[PDB]
């Protein structure tokens, strides 16, 4: 429930993940005294992120994956925005994922793996490890599958409201467009630049 | 007190002494801190160019033993912005092959990059020292993923 | 002696292995909670490892190294059953 919440702006330092595991979940870990639990912020008015409480993470700062830093090029220490969010309010109606394409890679080149993937396990991880959180095209995200670790980038997203029968709308690769996963969002996968996950 | 006297070069000799055997001693945090202030102090004077390209190329070891590639790599693109002197140098070149060999978890291709630039520009005793633990961290992190 | 001994199923979670010893048995670490000593234990109906006591794994997870999970095909938290098994009969 998002109706209700302190929309302030605080200033918050980045720094190192607290452990590997909340880098997995890629969620901004939080102190109670910070933000509610699970509410989406937005932090410079295009980077949004789900908030989880933590009390390893002290009040006034925000914790980051090295992914995350790579998509926004920010520095360890850096100060970054932090308010809140309301994607309904801000699509109007496109407020879900219809069709949304990932390039595949290998985060490090001496861990391919000829192995068969299978797109639909994929996106049954994606969808149970991730719901109802926002994503934008060109963000990044860690994967977890198999013990094998993989760089996900959102290539483009396309944005449905509820209702459309069709998916009408255009597929945008503009970072403007955001959308919320559901159990039903068509994942195409395809391979990264690298080109060395089958 | 070199520093509070406004003599720079006897404050950077006393810096470099005192950074160095703190990496040494694996406060490489610590030491990575006080390569940037001989950065920051050195910066712009023409005397200090060839110590310039030291000082960068030793503060990316540090981060890479303290298993910080992030800011290895931080550092090598301030270096290339800032310096041109250090952008095109063989330091350059050789942090960043070491960057991605740290991030390929492959210590052999790090060995290889540090034979290659020993050819070239001898490695002192504490290259070789600093090397060495980035060298252990890859081979600990490959036998712990085994 | 593998007499008498729970056969109860259990829903385990995959994880790594605590350390390099442990993966070197080749033995499914189990908290006493978990299971008895040193009886063999089936998984999967197919994988079958005998447990020895840790304290280092809570009561509801199994331990597995590399190797198993690649002769599995599992990941990490990869929920797993596992039983009792009796190979004599």
């Amino acid at each position: 429930d998002m109706t209700n919440m302190d929309t302030r702006t605080r200033h918050l330092k980045v720094s190192n993940c607290p452990n590997n595991s909340y880098a997995l979940a890629n969620v901004a870990a939080v102190s109670p005294n910070d933000f509610p639990n699970n509410i989406y912020i937005i932090i410079d008015n295009l980077f949004v992120f789900t908030t989880r409480h933590s009390n390893d993470i002290p009040p006034g700062t925000i914790g980051f994956n090295g992914n995350q830093r790579t998509w926004g090029g920010w520095s360890l220490n850096q100060d970054v925005q932090a308010k809140a969010f309301d994607l309904f309010k801000y699509s109007g109606k496109q407020s879900y994922l219809g069709s949304i394409d990932i390039d595949i890679s290998f985060r490090a080149r001496g861990k391919a793996v000829s192995t068969v993937f299978d797109q639909d396990e994929l996106a049954k991880q994606f969808v149970r490890c991730y719901e109802s959180q926002i994503f934008s095209p060109t963000q990044y995200l860690i994967m977890e599958f198999q013990g094998h670790f993989f760089d996900l980038k959102i290539r483009n997203v396309q944005a449905i409201d509820l209702g459309d029968i069709e998916p009408t709308s255009a597929v945008a690769t503009g970072i403007e467009t955001k959308g919320i996963l559901t159990k039903q969002t068509q994942i195409n996968f395809f391979k990264g630049r690298d080109g060395l996950v089958n | 007190w070199y520093a509070q006297d406004q003599s720079v070069a006897l404050s950077n000799k006393c810096f470099i002494k005192c950074a160095d055997l703190k990496a040494l001693d694996g406060q490489y945090i610590e030491a990575s801190d006080i390569y940037s202030k001989l950065i920051k102090s050195s910066m712009g004077n023409r005397l200090s160019q060839w110590s310039l390209k030291d000082y960068f190329l030793k503060k990316g070891l540090c981060q890479l033993a303290a298993t910080d590639a992030v800011a290895a790599a931080r550092t090598l693109q301030e270096g290339q912005s800032e310096d041109p002197n250090f952008a095109d140098s063989r330091e350059s070149n050789f942090l960043k092959s070491l960057i991605d060999a740290v991030n390929e978890g492959d210590s052999e291709q790090l060995s290889e990059h540090c034979k290659e630039f020993d050819n070239f520009m001898r490695l002192d005793k504490w290259k070789i020292t600093i090397l060495n633990k980035i060298k252990e961290s890859i081979q600990q992190q490959e036998d712990d993923l085994l």
